[PDB]
């Protein structure tokens, strides 16, 4: 029945928003390994409608690199394979810190022009998150930063 | 003669509706039917004192459209020095002994206004002073709208992005007010709110204003969205980027505006309206610039030519 | 066999080259869709030892199309797919132009920050391809312009 | 060692209360007894990316008053070899292999941080990070403020002038949020309001603030009249000239002034302060600004030096 | 209508040999006998966004010698500031809604072709793109060797100088390489040697060419003597002391030059070609500049008049 | 006294074998055991009349390591009095009558040599005349190169990039030739090559070079891999874009490198050399850069030191 059909062993990412499954292979440079791949856009979902899905086999991603998924697919389970069995589920928490995929979007900030690594401290505020960058020391909105 | 013959062309706020109307019924004429050789024997002098190319040329062109031979200056370099202790009202008497009519631009508000104490009976134009007027792009602006909606009455008119600072805003809202049953929509950051006396005057005149936190808000309803450009040198740039989606415009905004709606923006349009938009039939800002040839062409004739143009 | 299974119609990019799927994937924005896509990354190969392929249901390409593979996949097999039959096969050959995809390396090229679509004239050199920028008729090797 | 032994002073926003007692403790000592010999032999980089003539002298003498040696520049838009094109990164990299300690002042915000990342175990002191932080400012600030009062805790705090965009008033307030009973009074045009993120800030730790049109509402109660320079340039004319009304300071505004109160201001003054107050004893913008020295000698000292013999 | 009605004038590469024949018979004849006002009410944009007095005076007497008026600026002040984020196709898009034709200069390579994109229906005409192609130049070179040679085929043609970095003398040789049994001569330091691309093309068309150390080598065989300046600021001073004598020409070096010989330079030739060669009879370099005018006015009359000129 | 007292330091020309062993010599035990009051009451003069901040901190710094005080300029176009008019000459007889030894950095070639004509009895230290020397910057070179390897005979030595232009690696050719069984590689775009006279210089003495296309043809046998800057100035955009490529250095070229091996750069490096070749042990451009201290710091030490006490 399955389109992209069940692993042996590794990490299953499953109820990605759709629009979103390319974009955590690009942030994060999920492909950038000799380990298989098999990767699902726009499949139908029952709590979703439709969703995106990623496989990534012999690869196992801490708690901290599930949170870091938060921002983009929140509602994204984590699925731990081994023997062909899902040994473990687990949601993403808003992490604390964001390190590297995000841009300042300060124009004058000294992170553009530089060999260094983007870093946010991350608040949840009523209804966005406040995202305050570790070099301008400027906080905005998620979705400004997001925005690019 | 002409109702504008030999006049000074100063401050929209020394325009009568009726003088609008004639403009810009004028403007109309000479874009159906070219009078390349009017002002003939006409010199005018091109004088900007501060820099502005895309204004200067405009001007420029609409001298020689009509025939007009052309002299003058730009500075914007001596900006406070090598520029003398020489007053702008001996440079004016000079210089109005020399030509026909003079169009001037000048850091200064009230440079064009001191002028024409100097001038004689040359005319002036005002191609800008300061923060103050700059009524030929008023003039274009409402052309525009005028040729796009087949009215400067009863209209949806939405002004976003710099409404504080925006000499171009405040001067197309108080022509608009000359007219009936315009209604006002103005989407700015707080900081940039359009000011409290263009309110004022509005409220006056029983004239309908509301404020919109985005362009989103009255997509819809409107017949003229008028952009403008927020310079950021006056934000923080953080500040700069905080605000900035609210008044930025791209094609995807567009989906729910009447088919007559018209984008317009005085440019330059770097950050606020994304090239997507130009291939749409709701860009207007090109043709808006374009039209400043036939407005600038209309003002020329009627100042120096005593009958009116058929 | 099959990770990723059969469709029932759509275009089935097979034998790319290992690392240039997910290149594939971004330079020519195939994701940005709603038709379902499902990727394998690193699949084994007969013909290749390993590979990507990329199924896009619903969707064709045109040989103008395909041809701008030649430069990343160049023994890509591009598969027409109706009614779970493959329907046609193609291979790229060198396309006589290249647009949107690659940057002008002349750092004085007019090209960068303005508001217009890469473009270079494609010229076959026994060995390398030669590309002329459409604006600065500037040519350059092949290498030189896929380096950045 | 002493709690900033080696540390680097990049924001407000990364010293404790304890921290900033410990400098103003160690400013006094010093102030009370120099020890002219302490940083003898060390060589302090004085870095001025952003020239601040008054900023650098100010940190350049306290240098002295320590002993150290000072090799560095102050930029305009060039100095030499690398900059232009080789990035902050490389420049840092390389003087943190020459020097004990960088002192240094950048257009852009961040910079200092930054610099924290390639100095190795060479000490960074932010002299100003574009509209970031300045915390030495700051320090010289709380130790003017500690000396005259003779303390940082229940205090009446009037904050006048540009409140959106000084870095200095955001500064000083965060600081002062640190201790207990403090409360503010607010007195700047709409235009210039002190943000709502300090606002925020001052309302979780539930710290008294209120806005006033004029000083004289609350002349009486204050302890310290904190003035700031309006940044005119952002303003428009017209605007700045109908503002500085409530904003500018003279004798007479202090007639029923506390015996204690100070006014301070971290200058220029041009415009806020009349030169009538100079002679009050309540002007000590100038007393202030000698307390830098020895508020940024406290630093380099605690910096640079294991143990505070006194 | 003629063959380069309407058409844009971009690059040599685009211009067939018919195109350059064509162009250099409509000059011969304008030369002949002129039409001052064969574009009568046209209005011409002289856009020098980089400075070039030279090229621009020469373009803008060819407009007013076929009685069109003109509209323009030059730039290279606003180098790279002052110079706004405003798009070159933003500019395009305005100046196009002014005026019948585009003549434009830029620093940058494709400017002029990026134009076109953005010009609509009207024609711009490149005055020269970085180091791409100035083909003015190329065509007023062409016209003046038709004329003193009598054709443009079997030729002998040295170029000296600068062959590596010199746009105009790469433009010149795929010029004459459309034509048939032209023969070229090399002159250059091999630091600046004619490139290897240009080599290539000549041995794909079986043209012959061949490099010479000094003039003094082929003298007594060429029909055009094309030098191009040497631009110190590429070289080390020492080194340009060492290889100028060998692209330097002084009139004793001319002595058994053929009688129909002519020395052609793009100018300046300030150390190239000495003073004394300026009354021989083979100077030709005055005439040369002198053909630009006629070039220019054929190139204007074909691009905006329908018909060919008689 | 040693062999520098009093010693003016201009060309490596001047130096022997002998003279560098004994500043290399004299650097590394300054370096072991610092003496900071060595030049205690010596007054140096710091005069960059071309600016370049990198040289001049690094050269204060050693001045202030050894206690000695600083006075000097640092000139863009302008500084003041006498200059533009009076004579380098005349500025150096001045100067010399101040201070115990000049360090200065010049823009035309011979500037410190003419210096010494008129300085009396005060040496002068060339810190960069021209396309000419640098001597000092050859010294913290070959020091580095000393230390991390051990000897300055026998090794493998690879120069990278703008060979042509690059005056220092010129003079570490010619520093290094002093020196037994050296062998180099060169390692540079045609139009980039070591100059001839060099070739010549090295082949009187028998000394092994070899040019190579990339780097890897012998990364394995490499002690030192000496990159320069490309003088991208002097360049061709397109030229500049198809170079690189060949001259660009990342952490995977250095798969198969010696683990002796170091990279050393005078700097900017900017396009260069990757990143994250800096978290390599190979990396020690920075170490180099901090390695000047000592170098200069012998080299002040020498020649106003009569005896070396260690
Ligand atoms: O491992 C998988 C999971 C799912 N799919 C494909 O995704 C679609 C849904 O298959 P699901 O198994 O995920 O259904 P579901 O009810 O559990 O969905 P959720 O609410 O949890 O989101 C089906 O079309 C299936 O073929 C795969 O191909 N492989
Ligand atoms: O549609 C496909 C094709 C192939 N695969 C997976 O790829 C691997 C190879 O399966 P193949 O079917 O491609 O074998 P092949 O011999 O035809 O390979 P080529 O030489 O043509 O390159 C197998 O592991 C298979 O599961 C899919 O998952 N889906
Ligand atoms: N050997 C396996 C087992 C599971 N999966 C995938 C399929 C699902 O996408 C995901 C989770 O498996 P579940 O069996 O738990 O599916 P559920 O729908 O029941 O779980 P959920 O509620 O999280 O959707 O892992 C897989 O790729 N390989
Ligand atoms: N309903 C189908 C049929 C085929 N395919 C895929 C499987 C292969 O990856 C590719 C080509 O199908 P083939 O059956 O032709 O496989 P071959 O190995 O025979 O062809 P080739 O030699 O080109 O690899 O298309 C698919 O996704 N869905
Ligand atoms: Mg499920
Ligand atoms: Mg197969
Ligand atoms: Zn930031
Ligand atoms: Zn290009």
């Amino acid at each position: 029945k399955l389109q992209v059909e069940a692993i042996k062993r590794g990490t299953v990412i499953d109820h990605i928003p759709a629009q979103i499954g390319f974009k955590l292979l690009s942030l994060f440079k999920l492909t950038e390994t000799d380990q298989r791949i098999t990767i699902g856009l726009n499949l139908p979902s029952g709590e979703m409608g439709r969703k995106d899905l990623i496989k990534i086999e012999n690869t196992f991603l801490s708690e901290d690199q599930v949170d870091q998924l938060a921002l983009y697919a929140p509602q994204a389970t984590v699925n731990r394979i081994d023997n062909y069995e899902v040994v473990g589920k687990s949601r993403p928490s808003l992490p604390e810190r964001i390190d590297n995929v995000l841009v300042c979007p300060n124009s004058n900030c000294i992170s553009h022009a530089e060999p260094v690594s983007s870093s946010f401290a991350v608040r949840k505020r009523a209804n966005d998150i406040a995202l305050k960058c570790k070099y301008c020391e400027k906080e905005f909105s998620h979705n400004v930063v997001l925005a690019n | 003669a002409n109702p504008l013959y030999q006049k000074h062309i100063i401050s929209i706020n020394d325009l009568s509706r009726d003088d609008l109307n004639l403009v810009l019924a004028t403007a109309a004429k000479l874009k159906a039917n070219p009078q390349p050789e009017l002002l003939k024997h006409k010199v005018i002098a091109s004088c900007f004192f501060e820099a502005s190319t895309r204004t200067r040329l405009s001007f420029e062109t609409s001298m020689h459209r009509l025939g007009a031979s052309v002299v003058g200056f730009s500075d914007s370099a001596n900006t406070s020095l090598g520029k003398k202790g020489e007053t702008l009202a001996d440079t004016i008497s000079v210089i109005s002994t020399y030509v026909d009519a003079i169009v001037m631009r000048h850091p200064q508000e009230g440079a064009a206004r001191l002028a024409t104490e100097f001038s004689g009976n040359v005319p002036v134009l005002n191609a800008g002073d300061g923060s103050n007027q700059h009524p030929t792009q008023t003039l274009l602006d409402l052309f525009t709208i005028q040729e796009t909606q087949g009215r400067l009455d009863n209209l949806h008119v939405a002004m976003v992005g710099d409404l504080k600072y925006g000499r171009t805003v405040h001067s197309l809202t108080q022509a608009l007010a000359k007219f009936d049953g315009n209604r006002f929509y103005f989407i700015a950051p707080d900081a940039l709110a359009m000011p409290q006396y263009i309110l004022d005057m509005l409220d006056e005149k029983g004239i309908a204003w509301s404020l919109h936190s985005s362009i989103e808000e009255v997509m819809a309803e409107v017949d003229i969205l008028y952009m403008t450009r927020v310079q950021k040198e006056r934000l923080d740039p953080s500040e700069y980027a905080n605000v900035k989606a609210q008044f930025v415009l791209r094609a995807s905004d567009l989906h729910n505006a009447k088919a007559n709606m018209k984008v317009l923006h005085p440019l330059p349009r770097v950050d606020e309206i994304a090239t997507d938009v130009d291939k749409t039939p709701h860009a207007w800002y090109f043709q808006q610039a374009g039209n400043g040839i036939f407005a600038r062409q209309a003002l020329l004739a009627l100042v120096l030519n005593r009958d009116l143009v058929l």
